[PDB]
C-alpha cells in the first residue's frame, strides 16, 4: 500500500513504474504485441514514495504522494517529516492512515493548477533540476493555501507519476532526462483523452487503426508505445452510459462521440 | 413552450413531405425546420438525451424547440 | 408507404445526374432529395440499420422515406 | 469584446425563434448566428472548452464571438 | 463510366476559385458537383475508401460519379 | 498562392463580423468563406494536418485556400 518511485536512473524509474501497473491492473490479451499488453485498472488509496532525485547524496527522501487506485487521482501530498497530508480541496474528506490532514485552498484540476502556477502544460519543461527544486518547495510548504509554488510542483509530479503511469508515451520521453523534457502538445492531447480511449480500446479487435478525438493510432504497436494503462469502464473518469462506444467502419475503430461531431 | 417528452432518441424518420420525425420516449413528434435534421441525427448517433418542447404534446404533434443534454 | 428494404447501407453512390444511390439489402434504390445525401452517408458511416419505405421497391426503385435506427 | 465565461458546454437549446441558447459555466447565453449552431453542438458533443466573449455577460445576454479550444 | 481510381483520399485542396481537387490513387482529379465536395471531405475526414469512376481518368481529370465504401 | 503555414489547428475562433479565425503554425490568419468554418472546426477536432496558402502570411492574414492532408 506504498510503492516507490526511484528516480535514480532511467531504469530505476521505468522499472518502478512497471511495479505499480503490474500491481494495480491486469492485462488484455486482446491488445498485445512483442510481449507487451495493455493493462486495464481494477477502491482505495496507496502511497507512492518519491526517491532518487540526487542518487549520489540520497538526501531528498521525505516526499510521499497519496494516489487513488481506480482513477489514479493524486489526492495530494504527505510530508513524512511531520506527517501532515495536504489534500486538494476536492478531496477534503480523504484520509490516510498515520497522518493529520490539512486542506488546500484549490482543487486538483489542471485548470486550476495551471491557473495558480501560472503555466501551461503545453511546453512545460522538466528535468532533474526542476524536480529537485520542485521537491523543496513542497517540503517547505506549511499552510492552507494552494500557492503558485505548490501549484507548479504538483503539475510536475502529477506528470511524471500519474500521467507517465498511464501513458507509455510520456514515460519514454521523460525517462531520458534522468540519464530537459518538453511536454509537447501531442502529449497533452493524450492526457485529455484518457477516459474516451478507455471506453473504446476494449473494442480493439484487429482494426487497421484507432481514432479517438485528436488522437490516432496506426497499428497495434502504436497503441502500445503510447498507452500502458486504462480505466475500467472520487467521481469516475469514464464517460457515461450508452454514450461513448467505439464504432468500427472499414477496419477503423472510432469513438462514437467524435464521429457524431464531424458528420453534421 | 413547455416540456413535452425527454429521453434518448429512439429512431428518426425522413418523410415524404420533407419533414423529420423523432421518437423520444412514447411520443412521436416531428418538425419542419431543416436545421434540426442534422442536429437530431448526431444527437441520436452519440446518445444524448434530448428534451422536446411543444404544446402538440402528442403523437403526430409538431415541434420546434429542443434541449440537447 | 410500405416498408421495402431493411438493413445497413452497403455502399452509397453519387451519380452523374446528381441523384444519390443506396444499396441496402439486395435492393439497390436511389433518391433525389438533397438532404437525404448527407444523412445517409452518416448512417452508412456509423453502421445504423435503415428501413427504406418505398412503393418502387426493386433495383432502380426511387425512395424518399427512411427510418434511422 | 471581453471574456464572459469559459468552460465546457453544459447544454444547448434550439429555440422557437431560431436562436441558439448555450449554458457554458454559470451563465446561460444566446446567439442568433445560424452558424454557431452546429459549431456549438460539435463543441458540446466532443467536450471542448469554449470561451464565450461578451458585453452582455449575464443570463440572457447574447453572444457573437466564441474561442474554441 | 469505368472506375478510375480506388483508395482513400490522400488529400483535398479547397481553392479560391471554388474548384476542388482530390487525390485518390495516383491521381489528382477535380469535381464541381453540388454537394459532392462536401460529401467527399467527410469521406476524407473519417477514412472511407471511395472509387471515382471516370473516362477523363488522368490528373486534371474531372469526375461526377463516386462510390462510397 | 504560396504556402504559408502547414500543421495542425490549435484553436479556432468565430468573430463578430462573421469571419472564422484559425491558428496553425505560429500565425493566426482568417477567412471569409462560411464553408471552411466547419471543416476547419473538424480538422481541429481530429488532429488533422493542413497547409494554408496565402499571400498575406502574417498575423491577421486572410486566406481562402486550404489543403487537408
Amino acid at each position: 500500500k506504498e510503492f516507490t518511485l526511484d528516480f535514480s536512473t532511467a531504469k530505476t524509474y521505468v522499472d518502478s513504474l512497471n511495479v505499480i501497473r503490474s500491481a494495480i491492473g491486469t492485462p488484455l490479451q486482446t491488445i498485445s504485441s512483442g510481449g507487451t499488453s495493455l493493462l486495464m485498472i481494477d477502491d482505495n488509496l496507496f502511497a507512492v514514495d518519491v526517491r532518487g532525485i540526487d542518487p549520489e547524496e540520497g538526501r531528498f527522501n521525505n516526499l510521499r504522494l497519496i494516489v487513488e487506485r481506480n482513477n489514479l487521482y493524486v489526492t495530494g501530498f504527505v510530508n513524512r517529516t511531520n506527517n501532515v497530508f495536504y489534500r486538494f480541496a476536492d478531496f477534503s474528506h480523504v484520509t490516510f492512515p498515520g497522518t493529520t490532514a490539512v486542506t488546500l485552498s484549490g482543487d486538483s484540476s489542471y485548470t486550476t493548477l495551471q491557473r495558480v502556477a501560472g503555466i501551461s502544460r503545453t511546453g512545460m519543461q522538466i528535468n532533474r533540476h526542476s524536480l529537485t527544486t520542485s521537491y523543496l518547495d513542497l517540503m517547505s510548504h506549511s499552510g492552507t493555501s494552494l500557492t503558485q509554488s505548490v501549484a507548479r510542483a504538483m503539475l510536475r509530479f502529477v506528470t511524471v507519476t500519474a500521467e507517465a503511469l498511464r501513458f507509455r508515451q510520456i514515460q519514454r520521453g521523460f525517462r531520458t532526462t534522468l540519464d530537459s523534457y518538453v511536454m509537447t502538445a501531442e502529449d497533452v492531447d493524450l492526457t485529455l483523452n484518457w477516459g474516451r480511449l478507455s471506453s473504446v480500446l476494449p473494442d480493439y479487435h484487429g482494426q487497421d487503426s484507432v481514432r479517438v478525438g485528436r488522437i490516432s493510432f496506426g497499428s497495434i504497436n502504436a497503441i502500445l508505445g503510447s498507452v500502458a494503462l486504462i480505466l475500467n469502464c472520487f467521481p469516475s473518469m469514464c464517460p457515461a452510459d450508452g454514450r461513448v462506444r467505439g464504432i468500427t467502419h472499414n477496419k477503423i475503430l472510432w469513438d462514437s462521440s467524435t464521429l457524431g461531431a464531424i458528420l453534421m | 413552450t413547455p416540456d413535452c417528452v425527454t429521453g434518448k432518441v429512439e429512431y428518426t424518420k425522413y418523410n415524404d413531405d420533407d419533414t423529420f420525425t423523432v421518437k423520444v420516449g412514447d411520443k412521436e413528434l416531428f418538425t419542419n425546420r431543416w436545421n434540426l435534421q442534422s442536429l437530431l441525427l448526431s444527437a441520436q448517433i452519440t446518445g444524448m438525451t434530448v428534451t422536446i418542447k411543444t404544446n402538440a404534446c402528442h403523437n403526430g404533434g409538431g415541434f420546434s424547440e429542443v434541449i440537447f443534454r
